[PDB]
């Protein structure tokens, strides 16, 4: 049971402009990345984030990707860089959650048993 | 030398935890992939291979990745208890083909049958003529206890690639004694 | 000459004799493989260990407020500090 | 075990043909994808810890 | 051996179209067609007087098993252990059979109450506390199986006969109530479960209805042509009004185990239309 997050201001933020880095060419109109994260109690914290390369397809709406081969490697980099950093849970845009949740969540809870999403909103900021 | 990147299709369904395939089936399709994986490898050093499963869920364990050693480490505790699931297992294993790094290999799928199929042949055929549009040559082994020769699957093989196409084979086996030497008489080289 | 109890008998001693040969080597790699993870384990856990840059020791002189305090270093001056969150 | 030694004694292909079968079978796979493997952990964390 | 079933062939209607068909299956020595019709077998209605007959040979499967679902296994033999109708040796009999089958696959919870089905028949009391509470410390890491919640919750239904065993078995049978869901079994046994649930709840403490359960489907489109007045006092607890007709006809009625507590029933209903007169 965890009691709250806490959102460190540059993962929202780095979610912003991985969402304009594929905006040019943006029609799958959501952005599926890696959560870093600190755990610190049974209040969490969040301080770093990255991407993966994702697809999806309402058609079957069970047909997707994840990169789990890009998943470890780059934060293991990351962990190079900084062993205070770990992998906390995962994230999704467009503020709507699709179907998928369910398979993505229960898939990449075997890297982090109380695994977490936060959903944010790039485009609804009123 | 050609440049491609095959994609092995496992089952782990419960149907092959039973013993006319002598061993176990899955001794027998692990076999299966020793053989193509060392085949896509030493006819070409510079392809890759993943492995995509699909009984009960479609999981990617390994990505297309050109190191072998990593699919045989997931070989093991593969859990043969799964329930087969079909049209999802060929749309999940296309969209893979379609995140290759390098995109001047092209694209190829084996899948081994071990377990009875259960889907309309409207679907499938729509996802033949899909392929066709798709430019993919998927070669279909079949293992295990089978509804030997469905329409359903031959149609495929023909749909896949009809009008004088490549000739994507549907390798049967006589459920018996044997090793992956049916498997590679023709279809391994002569696809 | 198909089965006169011998070719029989002959068969299972080589298949036996072979069967324990290869399980030996079996044995013998998985537990090399066992061995290096514990000094994969050490490895590890001196690359978690490359952090720990320092703590200053000192003794509290007296309580200025609720969160200020004056300290002074072993052989250095003295200052004015604060605590942690919940210390 | 007197039995188990004695069955192979009498019985002409059942305990012999069987125990080809199980051989063959397994020398094809328990020696060969099982050390391969092996091999393939070895090289890995070589690469590895060095 | 394939004489063993050539001799039991009989008492097993149809008998050349399906033992027949039986020695071919594993002979193919396939093990999932032959595992799921024997479970059909077993489960085709007879008295299943050839259970000797065949417990030898489900032993003999179990010996070369070493690919079967030990799901399937302990589902076949619980059937085997129904019909040997001798709680003697079938104690040391599925202990047998559970220290056989010994490994993390999930029907050892289930032999734990099946083991408690049978001590819950005899010696009631002193070690039956034990084998409910050992299958919920390993009811855990995997909720998704809902046979565990199955064979579990009908423990602790049989331990409603027990004295201080009401509103727990209440709750409870309301969670095999939530845990399975479909109908899937005749309504000549649910309407039996929803007559003790309503009792079960009327004679607990805490609870007094516990509404929209009411609303819950298996009771009242199951009884709502005999035993109306459960459904209809029911609703006079949740109308707050005291009504002395109706809540005595649910007393002229039933006799037995609520004359016993008819002043509490009226210590109840004045509680209850307080906190609804207040609202």
């Amino acid at each position: 049971a965890v009691q709250k997050v806490v959102v460190h201001p540059l993962v929202l933020l780095s979610v912003v402009d991985h969402f304009n880095r594929i905006g040019k060419v943006g029609n799958q109109k959501r952005v599926v990345g890696v959560l870093l994260g600190s755990w610190q109690k049974k209040v969490l914290d969040v301080s770093n984030s990255f991407a993966v390369p994702f697809d999806e397809d309402d058609k079957d709406d069970s047909v997707w990707f994840l990169d789990h081969d890009y998943l470890e490697n780059m934060y293991g980099m990351f962990k190079k860089v900084n062993a205070r950093e770990r992998i906390v849970g995962w994230y999704h845009t467009g503020p709507k959650l699709h179907k998928n949740d369910i398979a993505i969540n229960e898939l990449m809870k075997r890297y982090c048993p109380n695994s977490v999403l936060v959903i944010i909103d790039v485009k609804p900021k009123d | 030398m050609v440049l491609e990147s095959t994609m092995v299709c496992v089952d782990n369904s419960e149907y092959m935890r039973n013993g006319d395939f002598l061993p176990t089936r899955l001794q027998a399709q692990q076999d299966a992939v020793n053989i193509v994986c060392h085949s896509k490898t030493r006819s070409n050093p510079e392809n890759n291979v993943g492995l995509i499963t699909l009984a009960n869920d479609c999981e990617v364990l390994t990505t297309l990745t050109p190191d072998t050693g990593r699919i045989l480490s997931k070989l093991h505790t593969v859990q043969p208890k799964g329930k087969i699931t079909f049209c999802t297992g060929i749309r999940v294993a296309h969209l893979a083909l379609k995140h290759r790094q390098g995109k001047n290999h092209k694209m190829r799928i084996i899948a081994f049958v071990g377990s009875p199929v259960e889907d309309n042949e409207k679907d499938l055929v729509k996802l033949a003529k899909r392929l066709k549009k798709e430019k993919v040559n998927v070669d279909i082994i079949n293992f295990g206890e089978e509804e030997v020769n469905t329409e359903k699957l031959t149609a495929f093989v023909n749909t896949l690639n009809g009008k004088d196409g490549t000739g994507s084979h549907l390798v049967t086996v006589p459920p018996g004694p044997s090793l992956a030497d049916a498997l590679i008489s023709s279809p391994i080289l002569a696809g | 000459m198909a089965d006169p109890r011998d070719k029989a008998l002959q068969d299972y001693r080589k298949k036996l004799l072979e069967h324990k040969e290869i399980d030996g080597r079996l044995k013998e790699l998985r537990e090399q493989l066992k061995e290096l993870t514990k000094q994969y384990e050490k490895s590890e856990n001196d690359l978690k260990a490359l952090q720990s840059v320092g703590q200053i020791v000192g003794e509290v002189l007296k309580q200025l407020t609720e969160e200020k305090f004056i300290v002074k270093a072993t052989n250095g001056p003295r200052y004015v500090v604060g605590c942690r969150r919940q210390l | 075990e007197q039995d188990g030694i004695g069955e192979e004694v009498l019985k002409m292909s059942t305990e012999e043909i069987i125990q080809r079968t199980r051989l063959l079978d397994s020398e094809i796979k328990i020696m060969k994808s099982e050390v391969l493997r092996v091999t393939h952990e070895l090289q890995a964390m070589k690469d590895k810890i060095k | 051996v394939p004489g063993f079933l050539q001799q039991s062939q009989n008492s097993g209607p149809g008998q050349p179209a399906v033992w027949h068909r039986l020695e071919e299956l594993y002979t193919k020595k396939l093990w999932h067609q032959l595992t799921l019709q024997v479970l059909d077998f077993v489960q085709d209605p007879c008295f299943a007087q050839g259970d000797g007959l065949i417990k030898l040979y489900e032993n003999f499967i179990s010996e070369f098993e070493h690919r079967v679902n030990p799901l399937s296994l302990v589902e076949i033999i619980l059937h085997v252990v129904r019909q040997m109708t001798d709680p003697n040796v079938a104690l040391t009999f599925l202990e047998k059979t559970r220290e056989k089958v010994k490994s993390s696959d999930e029907a050892v919870i289930l032999c734990k109450t099946a083991i408690g089905a049978l001590k819950l028949n005899i010696g009631d009391l002193q070690v039956t506390k034990e084998t409910i509470e050992d299958v919920e410390e390993m009811l855990n890491n995997l909720p998704g199986v809902t046979s565990v919640h199955s064979r579990f919750y009908d423990l602790s239904s049989k331990y409603y006969q027990t004295i201080g065993n009401h509103a727990s078995y209440y709750k409870d049978a309301l969670r095999f109530l939530g845990c399975v869901d479909i109908k899937d079994l005749p309504v000549s046994e649910q309407q039996e479960r929803a007559f003790t649930l309503g009792l079960a709840g009327l004679l607990g403490e805490g609870v007094f209805n516990f509404g929209e359960l009411l609303m819950h489907p298996v009771l009242e489109s199951l009884r709502n042509t005999d035993r109306q007045w459960l459904i209809d006092t029911l609703y006079a607890f949740n109308s707050g009004n005291v009504e002395r007709f109706q809540t005595l006809k649910t007393a002229w009625g039933q006799q037995p185990d609520l004359a016993a507590n008819e002043a509490q029933l009226l210590r109840k209903i004045q509680l209850l239309c307080l906190m609804e007169m207040t609202f």
